[PDB]
């Protein structure tokens, strides 16, 4: 899912 | 509501989706349209370069010195005859007629017509100028 | 507040009753506002008490003692609230010291397929509700897709690695109950291109900003323009990104065209003016000669000869004025034309290096969803976004296995027991398993209920690893087909010394091609020992499972050598390479919302199966076959907390059925 993305901004 | 610096219209989306290679087709037709406009620049700027060559020197050799002559209220016989010929060559262009004579304001030239209408048949002279 | 914060930490609205509550307390929610606020405070307060000391059981008596009037007035209301919370695993869940030892007399029998977190979570709840529970596990270990590598001091997760924030996370409660070493992950993560050169800071920021704008655009394309079906097929996220990029290239070209088109309009004005000035120069030249010849006639002269000099003079100064006005007009069009040449629009939308760096951000997205962007539903890929936890993401330095192992204590777990067939009827169920070590040794488990925690990958396997008798209905099997099961692999590199920056937890590697954007695109440094963990995401994961560990460790060392220099990178002491798609007890990494699927399929996966009656004209039976696991929890899919919560949910649904509410 989206939450796993690195440096999410 | 689209994000700033992104451009997404219904028409554009439909034009890319319509076909399986519509996207690539639309992008090449803009590329060919661009190459076509860039060669039409080279053509006109090379045409314009030639016209600048022909204007080299400006009109400085054909330029005439400025006349510093001071407008006078008294009408000499010469000035009257210059005027009648000015009325013959130019129409009611009061400005040109003043410039020809060289010492009569547009006001002074305005009055000339009414005073001498009778004596210099100015009606006849204007009819002769109109016929040409 | 403390009561309001307990509701938040339990993923409940503090000031409102949920659908689940409305069902168990219809009298209250249908009635007066004051009784609802009393209910909500009792609930919120009971939660607060549990959350403050989750290492010991919270009894009903203990709850009533710590309630002040008029909330402790109604003892039955407090008992109903406490019981509801306990049943649904909002309190007294995970690993806690029990005050009143479990009764020896057990009601009902449940077989749980799989001892993953979903299985273990359910098992504990059921056992603690006084049911007979047995877990069947194909592997020689518990934890499932929570898998921790251990050789000496080396510790590295091949499965779940990250706690996605503690704010509303039930793993917050578990971390207090189990000794997990939670270590915050530093968001800072530099990129390094094909050659090993760090992306310059200014450029990195530009591409990242462009990635987020491209995503925001796909969302606009989806919700505002309703671009969700194309050629009677669901639109992929990948497709939408291609289309958005093309429209950005299309604009760049359109922009250039409009700019060059206004340059030619100016050049054509100048051309039309120059022609006017060239014709006027000739007429000025001719008229100067005429005046010259007229003035060459020396005085004395008659008045017509004088008039000719004067008229030609006047005419020549007039034409010289016109040419001076045109020469001014020419001079300002040459300024305008030189300014347009000075400020051209952008040559290209994205450079070749930019597109390579953008591909790394797509790889990051392909890692998170564990699938190529061409498989994700444009509309629903992010459907769980509103339930993301708050707080810093953390790693488990202990190794995440510490959690399942803890949950497994005191549970009847048959390891090396591969379920082959699940039979369910009006009178009960048989689960048929075999020994993984010798397929000939057959086991038969008779139970009132089966909890299936088989991964979506397994449920999808054709031909089936597990046969259902009778077969699962079309509505269940259609959901299984529709739903996406992704892949994502990890390369574990154990060294003798740290040759990398200890203050940086992650660092990217940019691939040459789009086709390989996922291949070892990210490196993790989260562990005490000198261990680097490399992710294989996107299309690369599937393909890299056929390539041998040596070649993969090979491609890894090459990439690391390029960033830190040949002398700095030694040979690794221990290497491990995950192959989750090839693993027959996973058949992939975790679920994604595939194009053509939605959140609703997750709810379909969660729905239990009710057998037909044995004898026709017999009353409607009870449900026998239940489903838990990350593919069953719509609001927290593809996570450990999701698995955890899906287990607790099915334990409550099963208890409600077989022990009564
Ligand atoms: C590489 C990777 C990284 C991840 N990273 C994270 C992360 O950072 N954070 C996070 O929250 N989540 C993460 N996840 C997801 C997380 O691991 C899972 O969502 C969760 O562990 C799933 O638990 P489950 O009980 O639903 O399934 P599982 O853990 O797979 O449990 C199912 C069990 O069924 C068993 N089984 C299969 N077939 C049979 C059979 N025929 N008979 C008997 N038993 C059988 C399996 O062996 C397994 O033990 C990651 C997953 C992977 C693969």
């Amino acid at each position: 899912p989206r939450s796993f993305l690195v440096r999410k901004r | 509501k689209p994000p700033k610096g992104m451009f997404l219209s219904q028409e554009d989306v439909e034009a890319v989706s319509a076909n399986a290679t519509a996207a690539t087709t639309v992008l090449r037709q803009l590329d060919m349209e661009l190459v076509s406009v860039k060669r039409q620049i080279q053509n006109i700027k090379q045409t314009n370069s030639a016209l600048k060559e022909k204007l080299d020197g400006g009109i400085e050799p054909y330029r005439l010195p400025e006349v510093i002559q001071k407008c006078n209220a008294r009408w000499t016989t010469e000035e009257q005859l210059l005027a009648v010929q000015a009325i013959r060559k130019y129409g009611r262009d009061f400005q040109a007629i003043s410039d020809v004579i060289g010492n009569k304001s547009v006001v002074q030239v305005k009055n000339f017509f009414v005073n001498y209408r009778r004596r210099f048949n100015i009606d006849e002279v204007l009819q002769e100028w109109e016929a040409e | 507040s403390g009561v309001e914060g307990a509701a938040f930490q339990s993923r409940l609205p503090h000031d409102r009753m949920t659908s689940q509550e409305a069902a168990c307390f219809p009298d209250i929610i249908s009635g007066p506002q004051q009784t609802q606020k009393v209910f909500l405070f009792i609930r919120n307060r009971t939660l607060q008490l549990w959350l403050d000391n989750p290492k010991i059981q919270l009894t009903f008596e203990a709850t009533l003692q710590q309630l002040e009037a008029p909330y402790n007035s109604d003892t039955v209301l407090v008992h109903r609230v406490h019981s509801y919370l306990e049943r649904h695993g909002l309190i007294n869940f995970g690993i806690y010291k029990r005050i009143k030892p479990l009764p020896t007399k057990k009601t009902g029998k449940v077989i749980i397929i799989g001892s993953g977190v979903s299985g273990l979570a359910a098992a504990r709840q059921l056992q603690s509700f006084g049911m007979d529970v047995t877990l069947l596990e194909a592997r020689d270990r518990v934890g499932g897709r929570v898998a921790t590598f251990r050789k000496g001091n080396y510790v590295a997760d091949l499965g779940a690695m990250v706690v996605t924030g503690l704010g509303g996370n039930p793993m917050a409660v578990v971390s207090k109950q189990v000794n997990m070493e939670l270590a915050k992950i530093k968001q800072k993560c530099p990129l390094y291109e094909a050659n090993g050169q760090a992306v310059p800071k200014e450029k990195d920021e530009m591409v990242e900003q462009e990635f987020n704008r491209l995503l925001e655009a796909t969302s606009y394309l989806s919700h505002q323009l309703d671009f969700n079906v194309l050629n009677n097929k669901p639109v992929s996220l990948g497709q939408a990104l291609e289309v958005v990029i093309q429209l950005q290239e299309k604009h760049v070209k359109d922009e250039q065209i409009e700019h060059w088109k206004k340059i030619v309009k100016t050049q054509e004005e100048l051309k039309e003016l120059l022609n006017k000035m060239v014709n006027l120069k000739e007429k000025i030249k001719e008229l100067h000669q005429q005046y010259k010849e007229a003035s060459e006639v020396k005085p004395p002269r008659d008045i017509t000869a004088e008039f000719l000099v004067k008229s030609k003079h006047r005419d020549l100064t007039a034409l010289c004025k016109e040419y001076d006005e045109l020469a001014e007009t020419q001079g300002k069009l040459e300024e305008k034309l030189q300014e347009l040449e000075a400020n051209p629009p952008s040559d290209v939308y994205l450079s070749s290096r930019d597109r390579q760096i953008l591909d790394w951000h797509f790889a990051n997205l392909e890692f998170a969803n564990a699938t190529p962007l061409s498989t994700l539903s444009l509309k629903h890929w992010d459907q769980d976004d509103d339930f993301e936890f708050t707080g810093s993401h953390l790693t488990v330095r202990n190794g995440y296995s510490c959690v399942p192992v803890a949950l497994a204590e005191g549970l009847d777990i048959k390891l090396n027991t591969a379920v082959r067939q699940v039979r369910y009827t009006a009178s009960g169920c048989e689960v048929i398993a075999v020994n993984t070590r010798s397929t000939s040794q057959t086991f038969i488990y008779k139970c009132d209920a089966v909890l299936c925690t088989l991964p979506l990958g397994v449920l999808k396997q054709q031909p089936p690893a597990v046969q259902f008798v009778p077969p699962l209905p079309e509505w269940k099997t259609s959901a299984v087909q529709r739903m996406g099961f992704g892949n994502l692999n990890k390369v574990v590199l154990c060294f003798d010394r740290v040759f990398w920056d200890p203050s940086v937890n992650l660092f990217g590697h940019v691939g040459s091609t789009t086709a390989s954007r996922g291949e070892l695109f990210l490196f993790w440094n989260l562990y005490k020992a000198p261990i680097l963990l490399a992710l294989v995401a996107g299309e690369a994961a599937g393909i890299m499972e056929n390539i041998s560990d040596d070649v993969i460790v090979g491609r890894c060392l090459a990439i690391l050598k390029g960033i830190f220099g040949s002398s700095a990178v030694p040979q690794p002491k221990e290497t491990v390479v995950s192959r989750w798609r090839a693993d027959p007890w996973a058949r992939g990494s975790y679920s994604y919302v595939a194009a053509g699927s939605s959140g609703n399929d997750y709810d379909l996966m969660a729905q239990p199966i009710t057998p037909g009656p044995s004898i026709p004209g017999a009353p409607q039976p009870i449900p026998r076959l239940f489903f838990a696991g990350e593919h069953t929890i719509r609001n927290y899919p593809a996570t450990v907390h999701g698995a955890l919560l899906s287990g607790l949910r099915e334990a409550g649904r099963i208890a409600d059925q077989f022990l009564g509410a």
